[PDB]
RNA sequence: GGUCCGGCCGGGAACUCAAAGGAGACUGCCAGUGAUAAACUGGAGGAAGGUGGGGAUGACGUCAAGUCAUCAUGGCCCUUACGACCAGGGCUACACACGUGCUACAAUGGCGCAUACAAAGAGAAGCGACCUCGCGAGAGCAAGCGGACCUCAUAAAGUGCGUCGUAGUCCGGAUUGGAGUCUGCAACUCGACUCCAUGAAGUCGGAAUCGCUAGUAAUCGUGGAUCAGAAUGCCACGGUG
């Protein structure tokens, strides 16, 4: 049947549903080419897919909504890679090698009092 | 200071997939607007077709050849005064450094637009032109040219 | 300055709020206000009552108010004296049916407040700071407890050069949140200056 | 230049100018409210303004219609 | 169906205050669709520590307003009249609106 | 905070109520498109201190107008103390 | 050729080059072409007598060039001759709108006099 | 499954999320170095390594460092007055300088149109819809929400097309004039904003100097405290990187 895979990164929420067959991809009633296609490098979403021969393989029905392009694209990649692992729990090594199985814990940063941007300390040419 | 780890593995080009070209776009990138960088260099990188007419791929490396130094200075707070003891340059920075000169000098070219102002520079690189190629000897005139301290 | 409040820093864990209740921006403004008037007053007429803390519960138009004191009887009144007065004084002060339940303080030598209000009062009694500060406070170590750090501000004794004092027993790891400590202040406006004091009683660990 | 509908003027000087014209003319009338506006009828009259230290003469002109009285009275000293 | 809300300043009270309903207010008469947490309203504040000067001081405080819904999904009489028998909690706003 | 100052405000409240708070509403009608009677505009000057804009809050505890917060009505350090002493309900250090 | 006299804006879009006149702006020079039919994408040259000159018709509605400035310099003086604060500041090259003449006001006051 | 295509409606507790409680990271395990110690260097397993990232937490004391101006207070002072009330004026003055900032100097751009993505937040004298007027700020009428229900809020960078083609410009906006709005007794002095016109300096900055080691610097927006109404400041959030 189907295999779910959460996946997320940088305030993102990925939801990819892998079905056996139908290399069609849709993200929130949109094409992976009409929502991401022709962007900065949204070739990451379908990266893990092709990473193991896709298209004429299975299906991808996603529903993401969190973070900007980069992130929203990173989340899906996480959900998908996570998902495939369900259809076959003996391919973890492969996906882990690339570094998809792991999530990008590297989140944003919090500003701080005294500073001007969490790290950028105010200048004092004269000291 | 004393920290000793490894280098930051960069993500390859958005197409040819090459670290050498990767950090290239980054060094060229500005205001984190990485997108523009790609759409600004990735174009001029291929616009070479009109400038030549073939599999423009090695042209990049060949163009950098005329911009690859192998000796630099390095003032040292010794002997009371300040030395200069010039030393060569490992590959890790050779390719990198060059890329800077190729871009940091391709901006002051003052042509049609950064997209093209850059393209021409590449052709001038392998054909020796612009400050990019200049900086080489203008730098070599110190190291290997003043081994008296080296 | 360079120390975090050993109490507020723990207001989250191992330390309850001496005034727990809900309120919205609307009344909250005047709410904490009345609490001050009532709390400030409850001391004025009950100073020698040897009162420790003074919690203030608030369900709905009926604050509770709990006056913890080492001397309950004196805070009770002639079988209705004190109680009635206070319980009634909370009239327009809060414009609501305010009650009042007294709480007996077990071992008045381990409670910060008291051990603080006391030493300061002794100072006002023309007494050598060192003596009381040490001995008259050393007791907190005999009735139990593990560690008690005291502190007397400057201007102690005939001198214009204010000076702080140490004197501490056991261990007072105020750098541990799971430590729980009994900290409290206390002034003493004397013939000159306001010799202060700070009590740090380490009542066990976690 | 900040009233849209309702050119306000300090009543203090209001009742006076209207009183002056009533009996014709006379000497200036002490005034501290500059924030008002040089009224039309005040045309060719005498007004004063407590610029902090003392007052200042004011002789309305045809043009002086909706301008602020204070404008004609300086404040700080200089040069 | 009568809806109930509980907004306290922490679980130390919002807990018992809520479990009470599900236990008492919900026996057999009242239906109760279920106890939900709902998003917490976080309101922090920054105050200058030092009295005058030293801008680089400042201290950050905050008051978490914990809330709960639950609400009974059955307007009866035998069970919908056993809630008023609960008005304790020294701090648990209970907006019993419909 | 001064004693005199900490008193004026008190009054600025009363008057700004016995009048404006409910009476200004009356002239607010005419002095507004409600079909701007000059008389009504002039009558607007009957008071002075009677205004909801002539109040600078001032610390509800001490009086220091600098560092106010409608929430606690206190001023910086006051909120600081009251907070550490738990005198303020549910309010501890903020860290995230 | 110059419409409102002098200055021949040539080889540029209409509206964009229309503002050339010392009196109209990005909006004004635009609002006129509408009731003139003349588009913006058309270079003044591309026009014709019944195109470029027509512009010179609905332009006599507003004030421009020389006299526009004079009429203003005088109008300014009209309120400036009066002993009003504005004038007192206008005849000293000081901000009359509401800036801090106490500092930072180069373009206002003028060059530096150290 | 039914669609008045919107999870709109049954329905469904799966999923995102919410938020109370739990598991997980310890040099625990593998190998090599080290005296067969502490520890280091890599490695496996994982979502996450070697105090996971960031907060919070500031020893003994120093600078007679700062604050009697928040408050408290020894001593000294003043008291038909260094007490107190009102009006107006001043703290926004200049004939220069020094520090911290914002916006530029432009095609890694402006400009038109089109259009995709986020977080954390405020709100009964409040936030204010829809709709109507006005070029516009805003006004009239008047719902909803006292809040994962509504409102302030329908992100910017970005991407598509097209343009303008390195001139002081299609750059950049200071200044000024013309006339207007909203707060509030009242905005001359001394306010925020709108429209029209004006459109300067500035073509990247000596000597010297500052911050920044990763979601960092860089840049792009979003919110909040104070507050009737004067934010490029401060506190805070997320995008790209």
């Amino acid at each position: 049947n189907q295999y779910y895979g959460t996946g997320r990164r940088k305030s993102s929420a990925a939801r990819v549903f892998i079905k056996p067959g139908n290399g069609k991809i849709v993200i929130n009633q949109r094409s992976l080419e009409q929502y991401f296609g022709r962007e900065t490098a949204r070739m990451v979403v379908r990266q893990p897919l092709e990473l193991v021969d896709m298209v004429e393989k299975l299906d991808l029905y996603i529903t993401v909504k969190g973070g900007g392009i980069s992130g929203q694209a990173g989340a899906i990649r996480h959900g998908i890679t996570r998902a495939l692992m369900e259809y076959d729990e003996s391919l973890r090594s492969e996906l882990r090698k690339a570094g998809f199985v792991t999530r990008d814990a590297r989140q944003v940063e919090r500003k701080k009092v005294g500073l001007r941007k969490a790290r950028r300390r105010p200048q004092f040419s004269k000291r | 200071r004393r920290r000793v780890i490894g280098q930051r593995k960069i993500l390859p080009d958005p197409k040819f997939g090459s670290e050498l070209l990767a950090k290239f776009v980054n060094i060229l990138m500005v205001d984190g607007k990485k997108s523009t960088a790609e759409s600004i260099v990735y174009s001029a990188l291929e616009t070479l077709a009109q400038r030549s007419g073939k599999s423009e791929l090695e042209a990049f490396e060949v163009a950098l050849e005329n911009v690859r130094p192998t000796v630099e200075v390095k003032s040292r707070r010794v002997g009371g005064s300040t030395y200069q003891v010039p030393v060569e340059v490992r590959p890790v920075r050779r390719n990198a450094l060059a890329m800077r000169w190729i871009v940091e000098a391709a901006r002051k070219r003052g042509d049609k637009s950064m997209a093209l102002r850059l393209a021409n520079e590449l052709s001038d690189a392998a054909e020796n032109k612009g400050t990019a190629v200049k900086k080489r000897e203008d730098v070599h005139r110190m190291a290997e040219a003043n081994k008296a301290f080296a | 300055g360079q120390k975090v409040h050993p109490n507020g820093i723990r207001l989250g864990i191992v330390k309850p709020w001496n005034s727990t209740w809900f309120a919205n921006t609307k009344e909250f403004a005047d709410n904490l206000d009345s609490d001050f008037k009532v709390r400030q007053y409850l001391t004025k007429e009950l100073a020698k009552a040897s009162v420790s803390r003074i919690v203030i519960e608030r369900p709905a138009k009926s604050i509770r108010v709990t006056i913890h004191t080492a001397r309950p009887g004196i805070v009770i009144g002639k079988k209705g004296e004190d109680v009635e007065k206070l319980r009634k004084v909370v009239a327009d002060i809060a414009g609501v049916p305010a009650q009042i339940n007294i709480a007996e303080v077990r071992k008045p030598e381990l409670d910060a407040k008291l051990v603080a209000d006391s030493i300061t009062s002794q100072l006002e009694r023309r007494v050598m700071f060192r003596r009381a500060m040490k001995r008259a406070v050393q007791n907190a170590m005999r009735l139990g407890a593990k560690g008690i750090k005291v502190e007397v501000s400057g201007r102690l004794g005939g001198a214009e050069i204010a000076r702080t004092e140490w004197y501490r027993e056991g261990r007072v790891p105020l750098h541990t949140l799971r430590a729980d400590i009994d900290y409290n202040t206390s002034e003493a406006h004397t013939t000159y200056g306001v010799i202060g004091v700070k009590v740090w009683i380490f009542k066990g660990e976690i | 230049r900040s009233l849209k509908k309702g050119p306000f003027i300090d009543l203090h000087l209001l009742k006076k100018v209207e009183k002056a014209v009533e009996s014709g003319d006379k000497k200036p009338l002490r005034t501290w409210s500059r924030r008002s506006t040089i009224f039309p009828n005040m045309i060719g009259l005498t007004i004063a303004v407590h610029n902090g230290r003392q007052h200042v003469p004011v002789f309305v002109t045809d043009e002086m219609v909706g301008h602020k009285l204070g404008e004609f009275a300086p404040t700080r000293t200089y040069r | 169906r009568i809806r109930i809300r509980l907004k306290a300043f922490d679980h130390r009270l919002i807990d018992q205050a809520t479990a009470e309903i599900v236990e008492t207010a919900k026996r057999t008469g009242a239906q109760v669709r279920g106890p939900i947490p709902l998003p917490t309203r976080k309101e922090r504040f920054t105050v200058l520590i030092s009295p005058h000067v030293n801008k680089d001081a400042r201290d950050q405080y905050e008051i978490r307003t914990h809330l709960r819904l639950v609400d009974i999904v059955e307007p009866t009489e035998k069970t919908v009249d056993a809630l008023m028998r609960l008005d304790l909690a020294a701090g648990v706003d209970v907006q019993i609106s419909l | 905070a001064k004693q005199s100052m900490k008193a004026r405000e008190v009054k600025r409240v009363a008057l700004a109520d016995k009048y404006f708070a409910k009476r200004a509403e009356l002239k607010a009608i005419i002095s507004d498109v409600n079909a701007r009677w000059n008389a009504v505009l002039k009558l607007q000057t009957l008071p002075r201190d009677s205004s909801p804009s002539r109040q600078r809050n001032r610390c509800r505890q001490t009086g220091r107008p600098h560092g106010f917060l409608r929430k606690f009505g206190l001023s910086r350090i006051k909120v600081r103390e009251a907070a550490m002493r738990g005198e303020i309900p549910g309010l501890k250090k903020a860290s995230w | 050729a110059r419409i409102a006299g002098i200055n021949i804006p040539d080889h540029k879009h209409a509206v964009i080059a229309l503002t050339s006149i010392y009196g109209v702006g990005k909006t004004r020079s635009k609002a006129i072409l509408a009731a003139a039919g003349i588009a913006e994408d058309v270079k003044i040259s591309e026009l014709s007598e019944g195109q470029i000159d027509t512009l010179r018709d609905e332009v006599a509605k507003f004030v421009v060039e020389g006299d526009l400035r004079r009429e203003i310099s005088m109008s300014i003086k009209r309120l400036m001759d009066l002993g009003c604060y504005r004038g007192l500041r206008h005849r000293r090259g000081l901000p009359v709108r509401g800036q801090r003449t106490k500092t930072n006001a180069r373009t206002r006051k003028g060059p530096r006099k150290p």
